[PDB]
């Protein structure tokens, strides 16, 4: 549906076509992150460090537990009911997240039946027997540090040094914690917070968390970096200072009739100036409808664009019309920087601004000349089996498009200035001339 | 794909005595195993999901357990109603495979 | 909560047929519809799932190209178009509702047979 | 002043009303961060590691000390006068920060009278007696690591291994340091850089810094995450390699007659398409004047929006007019993504796009139908005490607004495309049609 | 070329003029980062931790090695030619990066001839003899932790604790790794990835990497923070689990006839409202042509703006015309925030919104009054050698510009609203009024 | 540097009255004014502060609702409107300039008495 | 609120000999304690802010010290002028409370 | 690959003269040209480099002000304008092509002499 | 600037015997040393860049080595052709300095 020939003529070189994947069907696993280390092996000279740490951690965790209890106390089964009056104000995402929190309350209670065993966890990773057939895992923050550094060196350093080192470790853990579990966490109910953020409760070690819970290795890294493996804090304990996090392990589903077309931006010539067209570099086409996509929120992979949600965003009529051929409607921006892509390779075919980049033909030793009325030059086997663009030597292929590509002129779009302040000034000028009219 | 294997493909015991239906997985599936009951001529019915959780509307005598790659489904006291085919479904990795099936008579 | 299959069909080899799975009694868009193949009355194998909320599909490798899953959110119907039918495509096809990861509610199944009468 | 009924009709569901807090009245505490560990307990086989570390740290700290001395040499008491000619070029914030730096010079000199004691600090946190009644605290970077890991293991590993471990620890500390105290820190004079950034001099452990200085526990976390607890480097020592930081501990003051109204964005129906209105999700109303707010710079809490400065920004006339009822002036954007909020809960009342989300009534078992001429559906007690929207079931309350809400049509705004490239193309089209006119 | 007098009259106070520097002439150094520690000193109770770590690291590194081999298998000497058909789709930057990768393959093979020695590296930094006259350096991730924490404590803790600590260290390293070398790294061929990102393979310790390779101390920190010291992965080993990174050490070259003019934004008075002009705060003038610059990608230093590429971006005609004097074309924005710069110091001269800030003259004790028809007040020696603006006292200099500055009125620009949603609403209103016309 | 109070006032119970605190000799906007209540000639208690630069206020819990602090940047005057006056509101009311955290300059105080003569 | 307590509520001693005015705090205020001198019939005057720093325009004889929750204000040699009431103000936590007051005669 | 110098020149003291360095046989824009001063037939010293791709220059401190480097991308020529010529400026001036750090291809050199005949 | 020093300023040895041209640097240049061959009356030719790599088009008998601040250029078997002046160029720090020069006869 995209007119790739005309788009490439204005520098929108056809890039890698990617399939559109969104997280779906989450496998839910509940894990315990004990946010306080077990100092029983070194309690002899711990001092008041653990009490102060408990006070600070309780202050951090109390807003989270209160926000959770807002839903835990207003959610009932018949089928799950919420008291909308008691909730008062909530978004749809937050309501569905409260539903998910309520469904996780049964396993949360089953785990909390092992509160004493969670408190006695003296290793950074411990498996606990929930009901002789279900197992829960406890991730104790800083327990690795305690057991590996502080316990082996009780008599090597004075125990006051051990106390100070423990206090420093706890405070470093809290400092890393507060960016995630602090006042920024005003919606702990939402199950959109990534497991990487959740792992800050374990010192940012989400690798240990996920390998301990277990996962499908298929698309696992792609689900991690697309922010699809999310965690939801299900239970907060203010006495044992541990959180129960339900980790959502989704799978990847290919969106029907949806591909994301990457366009490689290449500067071109109009008049005697370099121009790059202001067109989205990632075009989502779904069910033969063209739209934008907020691909910054997604993980772009060589074969697929992997998102945690549908990030399709609407496209204006002019952009849709010019992506389909009406290139006089695609806006262009003056190139004043020396670092702009002067060429790109598409299907073994070079599309180059041969006026701005020196194009030489490696086979016949001739210079590939671009006239002033040509925007780009399509360089392929018919003209140059091998081409030198600057210092890079590229052996080419056959252009499957038109054979009169380099002789067929294109209609050029209007110049623009995509700077924010330039946008404001252009709005000013348009409003002024409109009031004059 | 993860190969799901059930050891007692065909089993028949007296009504009212404990029955263990073991299921095996080629790869560790971490409790991502569902159990399905398929009575003759009818669609499979979700019996136990998560390898421990009893599905709603199902009898309390289904007490399936297991962890890792080796699982087991327990019937306890039989009932002529539970004469069906039990399938353990792979649930971890995207090609969610099924077990061979256990026909209990 | 009910899943209505289209019904058993007699289809010629090499043809293509569509199995309808009407959904009622629940939010069709908020539930993933899975499809499984019951061959020889014993063996079950998952064909693929469709997420009507997002329009996404996840197919078994064996069933890519042979089966394509569509949904009709207006009619709350999930379809499974079967392509290039052979003798081995004669089996019982189920549509199973899945909240996220557990097929709890199944259609009655379509016993599809592939032959030329 | 906001027409919440009309706003909710176009999807702007009234969210949590928050009070507006800005930092004020900073309590100033000066702390010493010694960026160099005391290796006297393992000096036997330290090698040239400390010399190279001193060279690199001096190179890092010299620009900071020079930028400070620009103001320390051009500021004197009358009453504090700043040499504008010698300063030459400065912003108002930088000038007031230079004043604050000069006011901190007295305590800086009092602390620097303890230069020898700062050098001999062999613990990560040490309290030093300034004048037998004032105390200063020294935060020695990596001293915890030295005393806890390297000193206890002098003879367990070859001292070359201890040397290499010390060098690696120092280089890791410098690597974390350079993002904050490197060439990015071109204005160390400003007292606007947060204590979290300052703590990179202590390894990012601002929890230890703040607990050691002491603080009012009220609003402490909220002041941290609003970037209100800022630090100013007051003195840089290029011989003992320590910095004196004045840590500003402000309080939170409620802005008069100011509340920030959150609007929960909900998609609505117009024609046969799904739309979400492009209206700010956080509206600052101050002294009955409506304005925007750069709330990304602020810490949004359940009850208050807490900023380190007034982030109010002006609102255009049309947006002010449509937030007050003229909803034909609120812009809307087409919804092409499947992940859009279809409903929200406000005061126990559901506002839902029942065309796009299946609305069912849990009490009477009927489907809540939305006509094509309706944008949202207000679902409350009068029609459905309990409602099922998809799979989530919500028991509702009474809508305090109009009783003919669902029968009163609203005037709809103009469609827009808030994509950056879409904005540039819309500017192109408007300019083209303006020139045609 | 910039009319600094008129710009200061509308609050664009002339700031520090900076010279424009861009990286050039990269010195290439190849280093080995072994992503797997040598556990031979503690292999007695390692368990299956290293095997699982190898599996995970192989899964991470395989996409990188495949993306590299895409170019390593389609690039050969003539004179370096690239198989465009086999590459298929590539950008100019990626093609030149593939050329650079090919040129680095000779040293990569020379290093890989020491695969056994790289495997046996049991220190975090080890120098290896390539060919008795060239040396390569191996940076072993977590080897420092192994040798410093785990090996000295084999018998102090149970060997299972050592195994668990090793697993936790490896998983923490992988967690930090995945943000950089995970699915985000879809173009490892490009030599634009910073050495700070590369150092995550060494635990983020780029200081050790760079000091071990060696560098020119001139502008070293500036090249670091401008993202100019980039690294390119040249070789990935899936058996010994090490990468070869070519680290590019460029120099800084001053761009000819190019300076970046900073403008200090100061609010001004018009009508009875406070205004700040929407004009870029960093103006790039090159060869007497005025343009914008994406200075956020650059490192701003006191004397220079240092970029890794030319970030010049075009300027609209109106903004260029008003920066040169036609101040009626510079857009202004209402100031509704209380925290706006009311004044700035330029060449020892104060430009202040004396209506909004209390301007008092410290020498004559009089109040510097600003009329309602004045935008700013220029305060210098001729009127007030020393001025008090609020509580800050500034001794001033002589204004080198006009002597009738405060008596010469200026033409004011059009009000704007630079909020994104305000921009969309303004586009709506302009389109509506255009259709009406 | 002067802080000029409005003066002692006789006000009836249940009424509302306003202390004026004119500022001179310094930048009014750049200094926070605190308010304190001196009761029985001995006991002092801080009422609240107003930051004229930002328009912010920080009240003692005891004085929320009873006292509201306003400023007049045009006149460099800060006000203390007292609501629902009782017999216990009869005290000496000070406005004290505070740069950030130390009340260095105080007004002469308003001895406000609450009665019906 | 932080309860600020002064031990010598009323003290009267000879002119020209050392006087210590102790102040206490319910919570640790970390040197955030101001001292105010209130002469009879006049507004309180900032005496010592930050629990150590002498306020400008005040006599050098005011040498208040302390840290944590226990503080002290020192007079040194008396003079008939400093016959006033001294208040130690809480300065750390937002409800900045005052001490009971010390009347020196 | 060739670098054509302008040729030896006789220039008067205090005047300014320009070395031309035409490039051919390679991509002029993609290579940096350095300039070196060969004095007394033995001693070499680097004057400065120009990056024609970015327009950047990096001068030796000794040659700042005395030498300014320009390029002509249209003619693939780089120039070295020498300012305030003295007797010491009489030397052999080379333009040397530089990919990044290795001056591999040099011009023949211009033996510039500074005198009044 | 980095002072680049060559020990044998003038050296003359018989044709066909090993020749080492040592070069020194004031600061450690980390192998960023180029070697240049300047025959009489002709432009210097890049001989060895990176202190180890032989420049293309140059004879294989040039085997320059070194690391840190002390380097060496090796000729091996002479030939009448390489009678020229050898310059070791600093390349690390921006003022890329040259060595004094070695005239080999």
């Amino acid at each position: 549906i995209l007119h790739y020939e005309k788009l490439s003529k204005i520098g929108l070189v056809k890039g890698v076509t990617r399939k559109y994947k969104i997280k779906s069907n989450p496998l839910t696993k509940d894990i315990v992150i004990k946010m306080i280390p077990n100092v029983s092996n070194m309690s002899q000279c711990t001092g008041s460090v653990m009490e102060n740490y408990k006070t600070r951690l309780n202050g951090i965790l109390t807003p989270i537990k209160g926000a959770l209890e807002i839903y835990k106390n207003n959610t009932h089964d018949l089928g799950v009911i919420m008291a909308g009056v008691a909730i008062g104000i909530a978004t749809a995402a937050q309501i569905t997240a409260g539903v998910a929190l309520y469904e996780a309350m049964k396993n949360a209670d089953n785990i909390n039946k092992l509160k004493s065993s969670i408190e006695s966890t003296n290793e950074a990773v411990v498996k606990l027997q929930e009901t002789a057939e279900k197992t829960v895992y406890v991730l104790t923050a800083l327990q690795d540090y305690i057991n590996t550094n502080l316990v082996p060196t009780i008599d090597k350093i004075s125990c006051k040094q051990t106390e100070l080192s423990l206090d420093l470790a706890l405070s470093k853990y809290l400092s890393d914690l507060l960016f995630v579990f602090g006042p920024n966490l005003q919606d702990p109910v939402s199950n959109s917070m990534t497991i990487q953020a959740i792992s800050q409760a374990f010192g940012g070690n989400y690798e240990t968390l996920l390998r301990t819970l277990g996962y499908a290795t298929e698309d696992f890294d792609d689900l991690l970096e697309s922010d699809s493996i999310t965690g939801q804090i299900i239970y907060v304990d203010l006495s044992s200072y541990y959180i129960i996090v339900r980790v959502y392990f989704p799978i990847l589903t290919e969106i029907q009739q949806a591909y994301i077309q990457e366009l490689l931006p290449v500067s071109f010539n109009n008049d005697n100036s370099e121009w790059i067209s202001i067109v989205p570099n990632f075009i989502l086409v779904r069910n033969t409808l063209i739209s934008n996509i907020e691909i910054g929120f997604c993980l772009i992979t060589k074969r697929s664009v992997i998102c945690n949600q549908d990030y399709a965003t609407p496209m204006t009529n002019n952009m849709r019309e010019c992506l389909t051929g009406s290139t006089e409607k695609c806006p262009r921006e003056l190139v004043v920087s020396s670092h702009v892509p002067r060429f790109a390779l598409s299907n073994g075919v070079l599309f180059a601004n041969c006026i701005s980049v020196t194009c030489q033909c490696q086979t016949t030793g001739r210079a590939i000349s671009q006239s002033g009325e040509q925007t780009l030059l399509m360089i392929d086997n018919t003209t140059c089996p091998t081409a030198v663009l600057g210092n890079v030597i590229i052996s080419l292929g056959k252009y499957l498009g038109s054979v009169n590509y380099n002789s067929e002129g294109i209609a050029i779009g209007p110049p623009v200035f995509t700077d924010k302040v330039d946008i404001s000034s252009q709005i000013s000028s348009m409003n002024q001339s409109l009031q004059q009219s | 794909d993860i190969q799901m294997t059930q050891s007692p493909a065909s089993l028949s015991a007296s009504v009212g005595e404990t029955v263990t239906i073991t299921c095996g997985a080629s790869e560790n599936i971490y409790g991502a195993l569902n159990w399905f009951q398929r009575k003759q001529g009818k669609s499979p019915q979700l019996l136990i999901y998560g390898a421990t959780n009893l599905a709603d509307g199902m009898s309390s005598r289904f007490s399936g357990s297991g962890s890792g790659r080796q699982y087991s489904l327990k019937i306890g006291s039989m009932h002529p109603d539970d004469v069906a085919t039990y399938y353990c479904q792979n649930v971890l990795s995207t090609p969610w495979t099924f077990g061979g099936g256990t026909r209990l008579e | 909560v009910q899943l209505q299959q289209s019904g058993p069909e007699l289809v010629k080899p090499g043809a293509s047929m569509k199995i309808a799975c009407k959904a009622s009694g629940y939010s069709f868009t908020d539930y993933t519809m899975n499809w499984v193949k019951q061959s020889h009355g014993k063996n079950l194998e998952w064909i693929g799932l469709i997420n009507p909320y997002i329009g996404g599909t996840n197919y078994n490798q064996k069933f890519k190209g042979k089966a394509t899953l569509t949904v009709d959110k207006s009619s709350s119907t999930a379809y499974m178009e079967l392509l290039s039918l052979t003798f081995e495509d004669s089996a019982v096809y189920y549509c199973a509702r899945d909240p996220s990861r557990a097929m709890d509610y199944w259609g009655q199944g379509t016993s599809v047979t592939v032959s030329s009468a």
